[PDB]
């Protein structure tokens, strides 16, 4: 048979690679954990060493918090029942508070008020590992491509659970903390702004991520055929361009009639990503604020016949 | 009962101080949240029933 | 504010969508001539400037620094197949295939190609090698699947060809990247291990029938590979599928 | 009009038809066997849309729509007004995906690479041919595959989701919603490292693996690799695209009523289905 | 011990400091619910 | 018993006291959460009670 | 029986002292949920019916 | 209670001031956005009907 | 010897853990022996 | 033994601090609790 | 002497501006609350 | 308050500049905003309604 | 300290200009408060 | 045999100590079981 | 100060430029304003 380069037919191991310390803060680095031989039939087998510094107590405690506290109230909503935990678990929710409180936070712990105590905590906690995914790449000299990526999908977070119920002057528009109920929120969602798929930001945001899922299937099928060529060192072929990238660039070259370089191709795939969750940032905030019925204005703007 | 201050010869300084900070933060703001809740404790709205506000 | 329309039905979804597109063709337009830095400008059949370069212009130089006092490469920037192509036209007009003049494996061309690279090898962010033998990296062993050393190696012709001598590995990577096989001639060549099939019993390469593994590219050194010697062995073993598969 | 390094792999040979008859390239596309198949079969299933456009009395491109025959035909041919043009269309769009498929192991096998993209494309034909062919052949009529207009095919989904009610519930569909959104994810994190690497912060030498190992390392305390990372990305689309297929295949031909009460039986097993209290209790 | 290389005179220095602070932090915390209770008990 | 000084010579120092101090916050935080959310312990709403504050 | 020290030159006394430490917390608060579930040992509700205060 | 300064040479003051002016931002933010939310203090509203402006 | 410890020093540790279970068990005991009177389960 | 490099001396006087905060963590404890059930009683 | 590399003299005086700062905007924060307290008491 | 000039021998010039002038439009164009959505200090309905342009 | 490498007169001149433009930018703040509070006070 | 480094009197002495803890486990399970055959037999 | 490398004669040669096309741009905008003013006002 031939091989097809997706699982490691051999392992070698070595000394624990520590990494590099170019600007980091020794001292926060832990030491090495331990070696998983399943994950090495697909990739590394090294678990650690992790980060964390003053940034990471903050996010790793603050997102403690807001997991602990919907745990908490799903053990209250089982009626202190493990079996019925157990048994109930996808459908307990942590829901905010009811449209007649608005904004304002005087509402009951049992009526979105736990929900305002947990939003807090993710707050915290999203916000700060944002950071401390800048100040990461910061210490090793490199650049913020992934601090801003991060960005377009906080942007589609903040969007979801704080800027828009703002702009519509209640908590109760946000999304509730459950795993079916957070699926009948985005059902419910778009019968209540009349069939989301005629929002062009939702129809555009759907292109990227069809758009993502091509890509990656492109390119991670590409590097794997042009891996026998040295072709997954991406950073090497950039520096010194050899077989595999121009052999990659003439593949795409003669079936579409244009390619990418080896690092171009990484453009592709960070704006394709980011525009995922920008576009559906400003289709989600869109609806309700601008548009109250995306059908009805589909109709007026072709789209759909009269 | 005084030998507390050894305790700086085993903990970093700094990463004591930040997660003590962090702390009573995130604790502070959860009890204030926690009385906002409550309407019995609530001072905005206290201050609004007493002094006939909205 | 629904129905709010500055002029006819365009509303501030109107302005968003509107927007977008404008956002997306100058974004299209810099992802575009951002992957103009390799290949270009566009070459005739046989060598020249074409009189078609395209409707993006050319981006403008940008300077990468290399990581170990390595140079200063500058792209887009003067461009050579620094090499002996040795092929020739089957037709006057373009768009034809170019047929080799010879042995097409040896001559590095086609299926068979290798780029002259840096004749250096590759370096860690230590300055150490990143590929080296396993019997000279310390501490480096086969922590699971089949140890494919002292296999038998057998070719496309259902012929053995050697038996595996070391396994080259990537230090920083930990994973395992050439299989060094012994010859009947006494000598060593390395194989790349996505070329390879490692069985319960022996080494099955695809690629190579038993009557080539004396052609492929050897090493000036027995502890180090050079990206230079890594294209032409990778290029060589690679370039038997088309040419070595009779 | 080639690339500076395109000549020397320019050469004859690797053609499954042919090998001289359609062995060229027409400015940088390689026109092979198939690719004389891909181009007639692109476009004249891109005419007959056009022609579909002056049967339906439109020429709004977001209006045009091609319906599949209406579910009193069954499973047979159709009138060309009426449903027609749809078999026409899906079988030169049929013939243009699986063309354009072969074309690309030509191109692999001059190129004398691996057959990784040919394979990856076949996982996006199969789950088009779920949808057109093999789903309704199951049930037994033309009618219910998705109609080719740019905003009518969203109203086939949306109506074929709701016959079911929240399609949410499909536990196939989540598995593949998963899947695609972890596509995304990885592949923001993979251009984002790749490009901080190549582009440091300013007047910096470029980085090494080893800082791109060592980033996600103290980011989120593993790192899989830069050969791990191109192996998960080809799989969790091709895993979102099976799941997807999967999740299409058994409803309406094996589930017949709501996703939602699929999820009884966890609720329902018999060790504490009577235990009061929760949701369901 | 040994595990951040502050000598005793750093340890009592720092401590002494963290203390201070301490009580600080504590009486303002403390004339606060006193001050809470008298406007509005919760026993 | 007198011999219990030996743990620290097993286990880190540093590791133990993180572990614990998250260990009982958690716990005491779960406490006062079950405490309040049984209406014979809600000290909120019981002193509104008392009071006439509701 | 009086041998069962050599358990201690087989298994490393700190992945032990940790995986028991899990697990007997994660008995106990078992335990005492099952309690709390099972409304003839609720002692928070136990004691509302006694001093009825509900 | 004097020897406060000593605190800059164990925290780097880069770091401090950026910290404590996101806090405080984010803080002020948090405040006024309780203080519009709730109809008895916000002052857009009491100005409104002050004046008999709606 | 998979763990490197001394035989002495596996009768010291052992020694010392059998000490905190006595301890752990005595509390255990009077804390089910106060609950059997405050409401027996038997 | 000596995982963490403490040596005997050194873990006595690290046991004894220790127990120091333990007990006065669990004084607190006891009056707390002892205030809870005069007050309100859950036996 | 630190953890910073900030001699004593150059902590005394980064002290002495930063409490110089938060007087300022400690005093301005007592009047603005002064204020509001006088135009609309939360008490 | 007359040592200030020593934050520019802490903090890059070019980059407090950008971001103050982020917070500061973000700011200007927020309060505008949040002006234009309540009606009764929106200046072009306040202005229409005086004159009588509807 | 010196993070940045402006000198020590760097600083004083940095900052004379920053200080301009920020009195400049709150004179012209305080007029247009002044007016519109006198258009339509929110007080 | 071999397969794990053992010997004959490792392999004796670590048998010994195993099965003393097998029938020490078992004498628990007796005197429970029998306590619950007493209390509700189910024979 | 060379953060861009202007030699304090083309900044300021620059600033000059920058200043004429700001206070013509600024001009404009006067009459414009003054203009829809008397057309219709706003105040
Ligand atoms: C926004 C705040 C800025 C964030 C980014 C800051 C940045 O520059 O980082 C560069 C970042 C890292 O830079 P670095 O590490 O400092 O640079 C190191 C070296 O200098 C080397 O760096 P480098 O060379 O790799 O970086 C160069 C890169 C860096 O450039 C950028 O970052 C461009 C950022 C554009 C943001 C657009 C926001 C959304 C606008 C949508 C418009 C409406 C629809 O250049 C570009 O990516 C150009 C992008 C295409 C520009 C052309 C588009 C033209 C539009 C039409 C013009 C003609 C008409 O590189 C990236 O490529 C990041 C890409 C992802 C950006 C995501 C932005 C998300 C923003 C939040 C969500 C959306 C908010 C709400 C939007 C809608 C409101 C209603
Ligand atoms: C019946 C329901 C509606 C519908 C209602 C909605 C609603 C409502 C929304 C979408 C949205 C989207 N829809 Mg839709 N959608 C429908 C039909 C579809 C169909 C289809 C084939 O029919 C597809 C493919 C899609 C796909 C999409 C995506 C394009 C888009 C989601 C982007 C995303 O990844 O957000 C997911 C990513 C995020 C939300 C960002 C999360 C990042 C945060 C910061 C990370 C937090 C981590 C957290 C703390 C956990 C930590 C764990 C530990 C770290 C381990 N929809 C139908 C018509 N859809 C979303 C959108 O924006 O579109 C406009 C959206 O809000
Ligand atoms: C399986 C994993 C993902 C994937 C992978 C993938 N796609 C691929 C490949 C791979 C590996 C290619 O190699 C191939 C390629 O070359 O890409 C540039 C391709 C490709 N995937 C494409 C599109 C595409 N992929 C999609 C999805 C996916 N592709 C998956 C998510 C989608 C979605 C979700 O909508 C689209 C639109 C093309 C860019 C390209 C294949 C081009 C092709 O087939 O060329 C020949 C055919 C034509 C030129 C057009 C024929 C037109 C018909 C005759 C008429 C119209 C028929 C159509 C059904 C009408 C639709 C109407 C409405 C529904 C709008
Ligand atoms: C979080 C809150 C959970 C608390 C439950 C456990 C409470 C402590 C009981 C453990 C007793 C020792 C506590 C301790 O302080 O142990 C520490 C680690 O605790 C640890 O991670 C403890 C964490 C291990 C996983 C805990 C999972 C249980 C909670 C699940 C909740 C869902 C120190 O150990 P180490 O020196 O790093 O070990 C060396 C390694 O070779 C062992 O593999
Ligand atoms: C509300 C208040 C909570 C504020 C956090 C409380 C603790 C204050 C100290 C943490 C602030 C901090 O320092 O971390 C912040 C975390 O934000 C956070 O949790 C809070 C959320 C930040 C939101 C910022 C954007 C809002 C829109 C943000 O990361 P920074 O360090 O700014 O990144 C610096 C780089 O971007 C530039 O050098
Ligand atoms: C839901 O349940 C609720 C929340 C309602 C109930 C739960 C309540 C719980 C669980 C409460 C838990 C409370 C706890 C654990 C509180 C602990 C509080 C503590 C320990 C506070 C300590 C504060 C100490 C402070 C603020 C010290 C500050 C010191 C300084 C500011 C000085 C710093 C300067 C220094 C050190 C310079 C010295 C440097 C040198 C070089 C000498
Ligand atoms: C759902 O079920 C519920 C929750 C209702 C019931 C379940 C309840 C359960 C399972 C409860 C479990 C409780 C347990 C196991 C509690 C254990 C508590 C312990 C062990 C508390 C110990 C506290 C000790 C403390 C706080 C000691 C603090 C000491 C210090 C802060 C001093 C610092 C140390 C110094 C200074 C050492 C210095 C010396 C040197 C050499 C540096
Ligand atoms: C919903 O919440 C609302 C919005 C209602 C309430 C929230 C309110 C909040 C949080 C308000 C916060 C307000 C803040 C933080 C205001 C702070 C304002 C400040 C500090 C403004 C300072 C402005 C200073 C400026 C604009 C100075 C500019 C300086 C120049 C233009 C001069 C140019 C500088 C040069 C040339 C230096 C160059 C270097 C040399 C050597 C010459
Ligand atoms: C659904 O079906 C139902 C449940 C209804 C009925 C089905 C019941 C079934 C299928 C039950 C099956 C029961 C079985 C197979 C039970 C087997 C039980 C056994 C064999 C238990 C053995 C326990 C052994 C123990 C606890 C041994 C402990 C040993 C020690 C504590 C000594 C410690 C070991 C040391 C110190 C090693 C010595 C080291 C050196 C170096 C000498
Ligand atoms: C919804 O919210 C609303 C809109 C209602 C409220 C929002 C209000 C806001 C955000 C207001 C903000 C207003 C601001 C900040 C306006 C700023 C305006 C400025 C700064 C205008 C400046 C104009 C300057 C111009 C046009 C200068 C042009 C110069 C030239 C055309 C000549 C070019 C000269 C050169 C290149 C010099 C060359 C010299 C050498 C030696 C090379
Ligand atoms: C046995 O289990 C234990 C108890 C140990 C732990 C178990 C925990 C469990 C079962 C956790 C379950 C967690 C689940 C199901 C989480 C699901 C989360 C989901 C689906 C989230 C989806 C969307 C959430 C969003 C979009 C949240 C957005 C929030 C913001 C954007 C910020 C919110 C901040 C607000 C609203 C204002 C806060 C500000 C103040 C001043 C309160
Ligand atoms: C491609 C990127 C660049 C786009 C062009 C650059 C300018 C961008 C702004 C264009 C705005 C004008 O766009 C134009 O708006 C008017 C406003 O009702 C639309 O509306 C007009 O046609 C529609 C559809 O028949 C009618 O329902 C409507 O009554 C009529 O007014 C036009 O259909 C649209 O073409
Ligand atoms: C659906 C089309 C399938 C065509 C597959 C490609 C042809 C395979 C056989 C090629 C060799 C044939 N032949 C006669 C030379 O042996
Ligand atoms: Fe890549």
């Amino acid at each position: 048979a031939e091989y097809q380069n997706i699982f490691t037919q051999v392992q070698v191991r070595g000394p624990a690679d520590l990494g590099m310390t170019e600007d980091v803060n020794l001292a926060n680095r832990s030491g090495v954990g331990p070696f998983s031989t399943l994950l090495g039939w697909f990739g590394n087998a090294q678990l650690g060493p992790i980060y964390l510094g003053s940034l990471g107590v903050l996010s790793l405690f603050s997102g403690l918090m807001w997991f602990f506290t919907i745990g908490i109230w799903f053990w209250y909503q089982a009626g202190w029942n493990p079996a019925v935990f157990l048994r109930d678990l996808f459908f307990f929710s942590l829901e905010p508070p009811a449209p007649e409180y608005g904004l304002s936070f005087a509402a009951p712990l049992k009526e979105g008020g736990l929900w305002l105590i947990a939003s807090f905590f993710m707050f915290v906690a999203v916000w700060s590992w944002w950071g401390r995914t800048y100040l990461r790449a910061q210490a090793l000299g490199m650049g913020k491509h992934t601090a801003w990526a991060f960005l377009s999908a906080i942007w589609l977070w903040m969007v979801l659970g704080f800027i828009r119920p703002i702009l519509m002057g209640s908590w109760s528009e946000a999304v509730p903390y459950g795993i079916f109920s957070h699926l009948d929120w985005t059902n419910n969602f778009s019968l209540v702004h009349g069939n989301l798929f005629y929002n062009p930001f939702h129809g555009l945001s759907i292109a990227f991520l069809y758009g993502s899922a091509l890509l990656f299937a492109m390119h991670g099928a590409t590097i794997l055929a042009v891996s026998r060529f040295g072709g997954e060192r991406e950073l090497e072929q950039i520096a010194d361009r050899g077989t595999a990238a121009e052999r990659a660039a003439l593949f795409w070259r003669w079936t579409m009639g244009f390619n990418a370089t080896m690092e171009g191709i990484h453009r592709w795939a960070i704006w394709m990503a980011v525009l995922v969750t920008l576009t559906g940032g400003i289709g989600i905030l869109l609806s309700g604020t601008v548009v109250d019925n995306w059908y009805v204005w589909g109709q007026n703007h072709g789209m759909a016949p009269l | 009962m005084s030998k507390f201050y050894k305790i700086w010869m085993i903990f970093d300084p700094r990463r004591v101080f930040v997660a003590q900070g962090v702390f009573l933060f995130l604790l502070a703001v959860m009890i204030h949240l926690i009385l906002l809740s409550t309407p019995s404790y609530n001072w905005l709205e206290i201050s609004a029933a007493k002094y006939n506000r909205v | 504010m629904v129905g709010v329309t500055a002029f006819g039905n365009f509303d501030l979804a109107s302005l968003a969508i509107y927007s977008f597109w404008i956002f997306l063709a100058g974004l299209i337009y810099y992802l575009q001539t951002e992957n103009m830095r390799e290949g270009y400008p566009l070459e005739n059949e046989d060598g020249t400037p074409a009189a078609n370069q395209g409707p993006f212009p050319l981006p403008k130089p940008k300077t990468f620094i290399l990581p170990h006092g390595r140079g200063t490469l500058t792209v887009p920037g003067p461009e050579s197949e620094d090499r002996p192509i040795a092929l020739a036209r089957t037709a006057v007009s373009e768009g034809f295939p170019h047929a080799p003049t010879g042995d097409p494996m040896k001559d590095g061309v086609g299926p068979a190609s290798w780029v002259a690279r840096r004749d250096l090898p590759e370096l860690d962010g230590h300055g150490h090698n990143k590929i080296k033998p396993m019997k000279a990296a310390a501490g480096f062993y086969v922590s699971a699947g089949k140890n494919p050393i002292g296999l038998p190696v057998r070719g496309c012709d259902l012929e053995i060809a050697g038996k595996v001598v070391d396994i080259w590995v990537d230090i920083p990577e930990q994973m395992a990247r050439f299989l060094e096989v012994e010859l009947k001639d006494g000598s060593t060549r390395l194989l790349p291990m996505q070329m390879v099939k490692v069985q319960s019993n022996r080494v099955h390469v695809n690629a190579l029938s038993s009557d080539l593994f004396a052609g492929i590219p050897t090493i000036k050194s027995p502890t180090e590979v050079t990206l230079l010697e890594e294209d032409k062995i990778c290029g060589y073993v690679a370039g038997g599928l088309m040419y070595a598969a009779p | 009009a080639l690339l500076s390094f395109e000549r020397k792999y320019r050469v004859p040979g690797g053609t499954l038809v042919g090998g001289n008859l359609f062995d060229f390239w027409v400015g940088p596309f390689y026109v092979g066997f198939f690719g004389v198949a891909t181009f007639f079969f692109a476009a004249l299933g891109i005419i007959l849309i056009a022609w579909s456009a002056v049967l339906q009395g439109t020429w709004n491109p977001q209006l045009i729509s091609v319906y599949p025959p209406a579910l009193e035909y069954g499973l047979g041919g159709a009138p060309l007004a009426k449903g027609g043009l749809w078999q026409i269309i899906t079988i030169c769009a049929t013939g243009a995906f699986v063309s354009w498929a072969l074309r690309e192991v030509e191109i692999c096998r001059k190129l004398g690479i691996g057959y990784h993209i040919p394979f990856a494309f076949a996982f996006a034909i199969l789950a088009y041919l779920t949808l057109v062919l093999f789903r309704p052949v199951m049930m037994g009529a033309w009618g219910y595959a998705f109609p080719y207009g740019i905003w009518t095919h969203l109203d086939w989904v949306s109506n074929t989701g709701y016959t079911y009610g929240n399609f949410h519930y499909n536990p196939a569909h989540m598995i593949a919603i998963t899947f695609f959104f972890t596509n995304a994810l990885a592949l923001a994190l993979h251009g984002a490292l790749v490009l901080s690497a190549a582009n440091p912060e300013k007047g910096k030498e470029m980085r090494t693996p080893d800082h791109e190992d060592t980033f996600f390392r103290d980011l989120v305390g593993y790192s899989i690799g830069t050969l791990g990372i191109h192996r998960l990305g080809l799989l969790l689309s091709l895993s979102a695209v099976f799941f997807s297929a999967l999740c299409m295949i058994i409803t309406g031909t094996i589930w017949f009523d709501q996703w939602v009460d699929w999820w009884q039986w966890w609720v329902k097993l018999p060790w504490w289905a009577n235990i009061p209290g929760g949701i369901n209790g | 011990l040994g595990y951040t290389g502050l000598t005793d005179e750093q340890a009592q220095e720092l401590h002494s400091v963290y203390m201070s602070g301490l009580w600080l932090f504590s009486a303002v915390a403390i004339v606060a619910h006193l001050a809470v209770y008298i406007w509005r008990p919760w026993f």
